[PDB]
């Protein structure tokens, strides 16, 4: 329904939110807190045939450390994303001259679409984000710990600690759900703290490779 | 379990930074009560 | 619902569209016959599938020596006081443990449910 | 209270509905324009919708069948009388209270009785015997497990639910 | 760490027989005033704290995997050893201690 | 039809509820019945080998029979043996001892 | 366990025999054979199988 | 609800099968759906799939050439009422129509309005069929749909309504989520799936709220629905657990499986053991299995390889590849 | 399972089988459920109207008389309408031979050896126990009438599946039949 699909909205742009929180960009405290009136009343309350169409709901954000590092979101509005679409969103990119965006796919995106931003890699961040997968936060759920990114200083004090190179360390895969959440990439380290039943607290290293 | 305490394969690959995540073996350890744990709050200030 | 065959070869009559005088008739695949539809309905399924199993009752169970019989219930039409009973004794009957009773009496089969 | 308009299924949907008003002289009975009525359900539905599209001719026709039909003549006759405004009745929420009194006694019969449709999950074993010593109440389960083996036997070890004492059979 | 408020928990030493055991070796008299000061037991469980060694070094790191690795155990020591306890429910002397 | 299932599932289960309660009912009245010099019970209390379930099997009843978590199925046609009568329900016909 | 069994002690194994005296008697009392019959009756008389082999219907 | 437990269920863990054989979801409520039947009620119905076969009575095809024909006795009113007003539809059709009637007691259970269903059938296929439809006070309820009013502007007639009346009834979704068949609705009488909340005071209280047990796992869409608690809603199923919420988190619901089936039989065992085997099952980022699919492409030893399962076929790819052995 | 008295013939089984609903497909769902029978030394499944046909009755009004033996029940012929449709293409008896024939051991270099090849094997593999010899096909015709009225009766639930632990559906091979 219309109120079903405004709720979908209005809750995709919280986990949004929430997501450029824990990624150390700069949010405010009511953009982090929308109700549902609230959301309806600033961008509209009917979607179909109405004021909030997809494409008023795109963020600019800023790191906190840095303000030029200017990250984006999309939300792109046929449900199949292309060539076309990705190439307009790229160019857009270009003249406002920003290195990283996320894209929120409705079902899902082509293959030569998603081959499209693996060649455009470098340059260019492009993270694919499906509608359903930021319907909720999966960083709330009791069976996800807390996961925290290291720094490099932060690695090479914890390898020479533990005189470890970096194959010794377990793994987690660039695809991982909570990987993707933190847009972590190929080559960091991210820091797993989690209660124990037998030592009350423990701390984990995974290498994302 | 290596000398650094570490529990690593064949590998050297790290398994678990400590034993059991405390670094305790099976056969010294026994079944306890925490005592700190559900009580009501002025219980717990007036016992402890 | 039923099935009629041709009176000609003797195979399956086909409902098909009359388009001029917008009547549906029956008629054979293998030859020119064609029969006027007088139910005016094809194809029926009751989904919920509830069916009499009194039809589907043989009256010569009462010469079973394995099935029980009563004598609190007599027969309707003879009035026999001795008749057998069972259940409803087949697959995908749903859940019902309802009994069925047959006048075990000569020349008699009238069947009655409780 | 009728703003007319010149759209012909707009009209149309009007007269019908005035002659499903017509249906069993209960508007000879009150003394009631039936017209002006239905021009004000039509005017109130077209409010609601804003369109002509199939919410719009439904919704106008499911009114028309819950008008007509005779199982149900009391609900008319509020309508005719003023019991019920008639930009409330353009809203109601379809059978669930735009209903006779049967209709709504037999829906929350059967809401009771789909309650024991799928509760299931064979979840308490109803035991119901053994008295608690701490809260006293006699709602618990048992359980058989350690079967055999060396030394320990089967002892049925008894929870009660509420407050949570466990006490051996012994 | 623990909801459910679930107290049973597997750990390494035995407190409450260990204290049996001091009391019963050092013919504790459970009905006369002690010569036990509670300064002195809040300083002997944290040096004893401080003894308790699973991860060693001086590096932030290694302090704070010492912590988590201790966390529950000295959580433990100090609610059954703490001073009020001490004073009214075991009774134990200096040398018992 | 109890809350969640079938006619044939409420009548299993009404009627293992009734066999089960007298077996545990006969069960508790042989174990009451025994004296102190009972050799059955000494072995029970002191743990070394047997159950109290063993006694009430020995004493009172055996009880229930279960094949594949269920009771006794048809092998016949609509009975469990050729001796017991076409559609027989009761306890006897369906495996309880 | 339970593919190995035995037999009891008064059972007894059939060692076989030829279907010929009683095919002989069943059309000798009456079964109407499979050849001379009409459809339409067999569905209100019992079928007769002999070795498994349908050789005619009955009728009481 | 039958749970395997067990040999074959820790089988299932140690294989991670793709298909468990009775992979469930617990599921949590909020706010009042949590302490209102009804509501539960309505939560249930709004995740339990629901095909057209499971609320239609039975289904038939007749042959009216005339919309004022209606052979049926009954319908002949309001049939007319849908002709008296004709809307969307060419006065031109075919003779052909197709009536169900919907079985009152599967109605009012899964909350399905009628003019609901028939949006869904003619929105979900577009302009190429046409429905009629009552309300609900006859005895008989009654839904009538027609084909093409624009086809007459192969496969017959009568052959295609029945290729649709034989897929309405198999896979047309009203409600619900699919792969998941049947969902149950129970007050916990154990703390372990009881809600657990610290008062004010101070002490741990349980409260008994409605939580629901699927049969079949879309973890997903579940989580995703409004009204279900994301936190605490969790599968049994090793892969979905993994493939939604990450290496961490099927770690962890290993490691519940696996003390959830050893301590069903009021045995115990160390956490220790535990661990160690959930942590060497997620230790190199994905699901490993402990099969030879799982063991032997790791990267151990030619010489560990070939003592474990497929033994010579590990020497073949070791010698054509040229593979050292640090021997450790 | 047929065998000729236990005389020769050692190994002849035949399976009349009915296609599941389930299969998804534009052509699968409008049919319903075929019956479908697989015959000894052919290698894959032959439509069962087929082998009726073959055997010689071509109306399928005589097909209807030895598998269903009372046509005033109704619920009886819809799960015989898939299968008259399936074979609807195939009318004469020598075609039918020649549709069984096509799928023998070896396929024959003429067509007259392939319809001599599938009239024997209706003659001497297709159920010898009914007969072997001239004209005991109008017996098979009843035996597999009655075959097919058997799985009718069980896909409608009016007679339970059998099952195969039942001993008395066993036999105990001894000394003498094992000599
Ligand atoms: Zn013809
Ligand atoms: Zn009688
Ligand atoms: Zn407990
Ligand atoms: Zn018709």
């Amino acid at each position: 329904d219309d109120e079903e699909e405004t709720y979908r909205l209005w809750k995709i742009r919280k986990t949004i939110m929430q997501l450029c929180h824990d990624r150390g960009y700069l949010v405010t405290q009511d953009g982090l807190d929308q109700t549902l009136e609230e959301f309806k009343a600033q961008f509209g309350g009917k979607p179909s045939e109405g004021r909030p169409r997809r494409t008023d709901l795109t963020v600019l954000v800023a790191h906190n450390d840095d303000p030029t590092d200017q990250m984006f979101v999309f939300f792109p509005e046929e449900p199949k994303v292309g060539i076309k679409t990705i190439k307009v969103y790229c160019q857009r990119m270009q003249e406002e001259n920003i290195t990283r965006a996320l894209i929120v796919v409705q079902q899902g995106m082509t293959p030569s679409a998603k081959q499209s931003l693996v060649d455009m890699a470098p340059k260019y961040i492009l993270e694919q984000f499906l509608q359903q997968e930021l319907l909720i936060n999966i960083t709330e759920h009791e069976l996800v710990p807390e996961h925290v990114v290291m720094t490099k200083e932060e690695v090479t004090e914890l390898l020479a600690r533990y005189k470890l190179r970096e194959n010794q360390l377990p793994r987690i895969q660039a695809g991982d759900p909570v990987a993707r959440y933190f847009g972590i990439k190929r080559g960091q380290v991210v820091k797993i703290i989690r209660p124990s039943e037998t030592a009350g607290r423990y701390i984990t290293y995974r290498l994302v490779q | 379990v290596k000398y650094d305490a570490t529990v690593r394969n064949s590998i050297n690959q790290v398994v678990q930074l400590r034993y059991g995540e405390d670094g305790l073996a099976g056969e010294s350890v026994e079944f306890q009560n925490l005592a700190t744990l559900k009580p009501s709050n002025k219980a717990f200030e007036k016992k402890f | 619902v039923g099935i009629r065959f041709c009176q000609e070869c003797n195979n399956m009559l086909y409902p098909k569209e009359d388009k001029e005088n917008r009547i549906l008739l029956y008629a054979c695949r293998n030859c020119d016959y064609q029969q006027e539809a007088d139910n005016s309905c094809i194809y029926v399924n009751k989904i919920t599938h509830e069916v009499d199993e009194l039809t589907q009752i043989i009256a010569d169970v009462s010469q079973d020596p394995t099935l029980p019989r009563t004598e609190d219930h007599p027969c309707q039409k003879c009035g026999h006081k001795e008749a057998v009973f069972f259940q409803s004794h087949s697959a995908r009957a749903e859940d019902a443990m309802r009994l069925y009773y047959v006048c075990t009496a000569p020349h008699c089969g009238h069947r009655w449910t409780e | 209270r009728a703003p007319s308009t010149s759209d012909s299924v707009r009209l149309k949907c009007r007269e019908m509905l005035a002659a499903a008003l017509r249906t069993g002289d209960d508007y000879i009975a009150i003394g009631a324009d039936e017209e002006e009525l239905g021009s004000q359900i039509e005017e109130a539905i077209y409010q609601e919708i804003r369109n002509t599209d199939m919410k719009y001719k439904n919704r106008v026709r499911s009114r028309i069948s819950n008008l007509k039909d005779a199982k149900n003549p009391n609900l008319r006759k509020n309508v005719l009388c003023g019991n019920i405004p008639p930009d409330l009745f353009a809203r109601m929420t379809a059978e669930e209270m735009a209903s006779d009194e049967l209709k709504e006694m037999r829906k929350n019969l059967t809401k009771e009785a789909i309650r024991e449709h799928q509760m299931a999950k064979t979840g308490g074993t109803q035991t119901d015997l053994f008295t608690c010593g701490k809260c006293k109440k006699k709602n618990c389960t048992y359980t058989q497990v350690q079967t055999r083996s060396a030394d320990e036997p089967m002892t049925t070890f008894v929870v009660c639910n509420e407050c949570g004492n466990r006490w051996k059979f012994c | 760490i623990f909801p459910t408020g679930d107290s049973k928990v597997v750990l390494p030493c035995n407190l409450l027989r260990m204290i049996w055991n001091a009391q019963k070796i050092f013919h504790i008299n459970p009905r006369l005033p002690s010569d036990l000061h509670p300064i002195k037991v809040v300083e002997g469980v944290k040096e004893l704290s401080k003894k308790l060694v699973i991860v060693n070094g001086d590096d932030p790191l290694s302090r704070q995997a010492q912590e988590n690795a201790t966390l529950l155990f000295n959580i433990h020591l100090r609610s059954t050893l703490c001073s009020r306890r001490m004073a009214e429910e075991f009774r134990l002397s200096g040398e018992a201690f | 039809p109890t809350p969640g299932n079938t006619l044939r599932q409420t009548f299993e289960n009404q009627v293992n509820r009734i066999l089960n309660d007298a077996r545990d009912k006969t069960g508790s009245s042989a174990q009451k019945s025994l004296s102190e010099y009972n050799n059955f019970k000494s072995m029970v209390v002191s743990g070394a080998k047997g159950s109290k379930i063993n006694i009430s099997q020995v004493i009172a009843v055996v009880g229930q029979q279960n094949v594949e978590g269920k009771r006794i199925p048809f092998g016949f046609k609509h009975r469990t043996l050729p001796h017991f009568i076409k559609d027989d329900y009761g306890p006897e016909s369906r495996g309880f001892v | 366990v339970g593919l190995v069994k035995n037999l009891a002690l008064m059972a007894y194994i059939s060692v076989g025999s030829q279907p010929s005296p009683i095919l002989e008697f069943l059309e000798e009392w009456s079964m109407e054979n499979l050849e001379e019959i009409s459809p339409a009756a067999i569905a209100d008389a019992t079928k007769i199988f002999v070795n498994g082999c349908w050789v005619g219907i009955h009728k009481d | 609800k039958n749970v395997t437990l067990g040999v074959p269920r820790l089988k299932e863990l140690i294989n991670i099968s793709k298909k468990p054989k009775t992979p469930s979801l617990t599921v949590f409520l909020l706010g009042q759906s949590a302490r209102d039947a009804e509501r539960a009620k309505d939560i249930l119905c709004r995740l339990e799939h629901t095909t057209l076969r499971k609320v239609t009575a039975n289904t038939a095809i007749y042959y009216d050439p005339n919309p004022q024909s209606t052979v049926v006795a009954e319908d002949q009113e309001w049939v007319n009422v849908y002709y008296e007003m004709p809307d969307f539809d060419v006065a031109r059709i075919s003779p052909w129509l197709l009536r169900v009637e919907l079985d009152r007691k599967h109605m009012t259970d899964r909350k399905l309005t009628m003019e609901q269903i028939a949006e869904k059938i003619n929105a979900g296929f577009g302009d190429d069929l046409n429905c009629i439809f009552n309300d609900d006070n006859a005895e008989k309820l009654v839904l009538r749909i027609r084909i093409m009013n624009s086809d007459e502007n192969k496969m017959d007639d009568d052959v295609f309504l029945r290729c649709i009346e034989s897929n309405m009834l198999t896979d047309m979704t009203l409600q619900g989520i699919e792969q998941i068949s049947k969902v149950y609705m129970h007050l916990p009488q154990t703390d372990n799936k009881k809600k657990i909340i610290i008062t004010e005071d101070g002490e741990f209280k349980a409260l008994q709220e409605w939580i629901l047990e699927t049969d079949g796992v879309s973890l997903m869409r579940v989580l995703s629905e409004k009204d279900v608690d994301p936190v605490r809603t969790t599968s049994n199923d090793i892969v979905e657990i993994f493939t939604v919420l990450g290496i961490e988190a099927v770690r962890k619901a290993l490691e519940r499986e696996l003390y959830h089936v050893i301590s069903f039989d009021g045995s115990y065992v160390n956490y220790r053991h535990l661990a160690l085997l959930c942590d060497t099952m997620t230790c190199r980022g994905h699901l490993m299995a402990i099969t030879r699919h799982g063991v032997n492409r790791q990267d151990t030893g030619p010489l560990m390889k070939c003592s474990f399962e497929e033994t010579v076929d590990v020497l073949m790819e070791a010698a054509a590849h040229g593979e050292s052995d640090p021997m450790k | 399972r047929s065998c000729l008295e236990n005389s020769s013939r050692p190994t002849s089984t035949i399976w009349v089988s009915m296609l599941a609903r389930g299969g998804q497909g534009a052509k699968k769902s409008a049919i319903g459920q075929r019956i479908v029978a697989t015959l000894p030394y052919i290698k894959q499944e032959v439509p069962i109207i087929i082998v009726f046909r073959a055997l010689g009755f071509v109306s399928d009004r005589d097909i209807l008389e030895h598998i269903i033996y009372d046509f005033e029940d109704p619920e009886m012929m819809e799960m015989v309408k898939p299968s008259l449709d399936e074979a609807f293409v195939i009318q004469e008896q020598n075609v039918a031979l020649n549709f069984i024939g096509s799928r023998g051991a070896k396929p024959g270099v003429t067509k007259e050896k392939r319809i001599k090849y599938a009239k024997e094997v209706l003659q001497k593999e297709m159920l010898p126990h009914v007969g072997v010899s001239d004209f005991c096909e109008t017996k098979k015709a009843y035996f597999l009438g009655y075959m097919v009225h058997r799985l009718l009766l069980a896909a409608l639930g009016r007679r339970e599946l059998d099952d195969r632990d039942h001993y008395g559906n066993k036999r105990l091979d001894l000394a003498g039949p094992l000599l």
